[PDB]
Order: C-alpha cells, then structure tokens, then sequence
DNA sequence: TCGTGCTGAGTGATATCTGCTTTGGGTGGGTGGGTGGGTTGAGGCAAT
DNA sequence: GCAGATATCACTCAGCACGA
C-alpha cells in the first residue's frame, strides 16, 4: 500500500547531507593529540551518527553506513558528484 | 499545536439565580429552588439544580488527568491526549509528522511531569429527616467536584 | 576485466478470528445486578 | 463497538549466472 522510506540519492543530494557535512564537518570533528585514540573515535562517532539520525531516522548507524556503502556502489548520480568534489579539489 | 484546555489554568462555575433577582425582574428561578433527592429526576438531567441534604461521606483528594502528555523518544516531539471520560486508552505510536514522513515506529511514553491533573473528590448527600414520606428510606445522591 | 535481469526468500501489514469474563469474597461495591451465585461449627473471650 | 492473539498474502530485496 505504502513505499518503504529508503536512502536514495534524492535524500542523499539534498541540502541536508552531504551539502549539510561539507559545510560542518572539520570544525565539529577534532583529533588531539593529547586526548586518548577512544575519545577521538567517540567523537567523530558522536558527530556522524547525529548527522545521520538527523537525515536518516530510520536505520541505525551501522545499518546507516552498510546502506550508505551500498548505494555508493549502486547510484550512478551519487558516483557523479563523489568524482566531482575530487575534481574540484584537482582544480584547486 | 496544543488543546486549548491544557494550556487553561482557571476554573469556570456557575452561580445560581438568586429568588431576590428572579421576583425583582419578574421571573421563575428554577436553579436556585432547593430540592431533595426524591425530586432529582430523569427529566431534570443536564440542567443547573439545586440540592438540600446532609453530606454523609467524602473522600480524599486525587488527581484525576485531563490531558495526557507524550513523549516520542525518537522525534523529540511531544503528543497530548484528551481524556474525558471514566476511562482512556494510552496510546503506543507516535503520530507526528516526523515519524510519518520517516515512518519510525518511535514509541511514546507517558510523563506525568507535563499532564494536567485536576482535584477530584468524590461526596454523598442524604435527605434531612424533614424530607422523607413517611414509610420510605432516605435516599442518597453522589456529588463529584473538581477544582477549586 | 565486468553490468544487469531473474529468482527465492522473508517480513509487514492486514484479514479473519475468538473473546468480551471471572470470580468467590467483604480493603472490589450496592447508581452493576440476583436468570452469575454464596445454606458451618468449634473454640476463645468480654460481660457479667 | 472494542482490545488481543493469531495466521494469511503480497511485495520487495540481495544473490546468482550469464552475456556485453
Ligand atoms: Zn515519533
């Protein structure tokens, strides 16, 4: 009766996403030397699953990143703007 | 957003007409006229009515809920219920927009923290002897009472 | 070296279904009602 | 009319083999 919601690469493209983590995604996230490796991993940690609870409710964050593996190697659109911000860097 | 009732802090009653107004502006005053419990009908249901009698037992104050207030843990939204009635059923899914468009199965919680709650006392009124036929038993009314 | 159409598999939501009493007992009542029923006997203690 | 326990059907997804 009802589509089941699913990442797409519409959600994905979106203002919220991969716009929303290029925009904030170094100041937020911060390895120091001084604190411990298990606090910087619980941080970045911290950072992605927020992010990805605030875009993607419905599957927790290790089902999060399998879907998220899956349609990298699936969507056609999301390989075009993945090679872009790698051209753009070229470019600068 | 939110019933109208649970934002609501006062209580509205209503005072009878008096006989002094009634007989000065020539009219029949049907809500201050004191009865008895024999006379408290059928017919006179839904009306505002006055009752003489002798209370016989009171009970102690407790609170009886009036608006209901969840809390999705998934959202962070917050659901109210109105209850109006002798008995409710909690709810189990969250209905917000955010668990719609999502479709989360988030689960709501009840927090009595942020429920509205209203004094409730439950009373007995008895006939005086002056008020009974003779051959019959007194007879008693239960009052409720909320508020102040 | 690899991309995609076909398939079995398994949940999700929804269809029918049974059930909607239940129960012996006074901190479940009598505005829940008797077509839902409850039928002791000895022993201890206050009054005198 | 109402809540709960139960079973039914339909739809969609990850693997597989082949052909490009
Ligand atoms: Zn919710």
């Amino acid at each position: 009766r009802r589509p089941q919601v699913k990442l797409t690469a519409e959600k994905l493209l979106s203002d919220k996403g991969l716009p929303y983590v290029l925009k904030n995604a170094h100041k937020r996230i911060r390895i120091s030397s001084k604190k411990n490796s298990y606090d910087n991993l619980s941080n970045i940690i911290q950072f992605y699953q927020l992010w990805a609870h605030e875009l993607f409710p419905k599957a927790k964050f290790k089902d999060f990143m399998k879907i998220c593996q899956t349609v990298g190697k699936t969507d056609p659109v999301l390989r075009e703007y993945r090679v872009s911000l790698f051209r753009d860097e070229m470019g600068m | 957003l939110f019933p109208p009732n649970l934002t609501r802090r006062y209580f509205l009653y209503f005072k009878p007409l008096s006989q002094n107004c009634a007989r000065r502006y020539r009219k029949k005053a049907i809500s201050s006229k004191p009865l008895s419990v024999r006379q408290i009908k059928g017919d006179f249901l839904g009306q505002l009515i006055t009752v003489r009698g002798i209370i016989t037992r009171v009970s102690d104050v407790k609170p009886a809920v009036e608006v209901i207030a969840y809390t999705c843990d998934q959202c962070g939204y917050e659901v109210f219920q109105e209850v109006n009635s002798r008995t409710f059923t909690p709810l189990s899914e969250c209905t917000s927009e955010e668990c719609s468009q999502n479709q989360t199965k988030g689960q709501l919680f009840m927090s009595t923290r942020a429920s509205k709650f209203s004094a409730f006392q439950e009373c007995k009124i008895q006939e005086l002897s002056q008020q009974v036929p003779v051959g019959h038993i007194p007879r008693s009314l239960n009052i409720h009472v909320n508020g102040t």
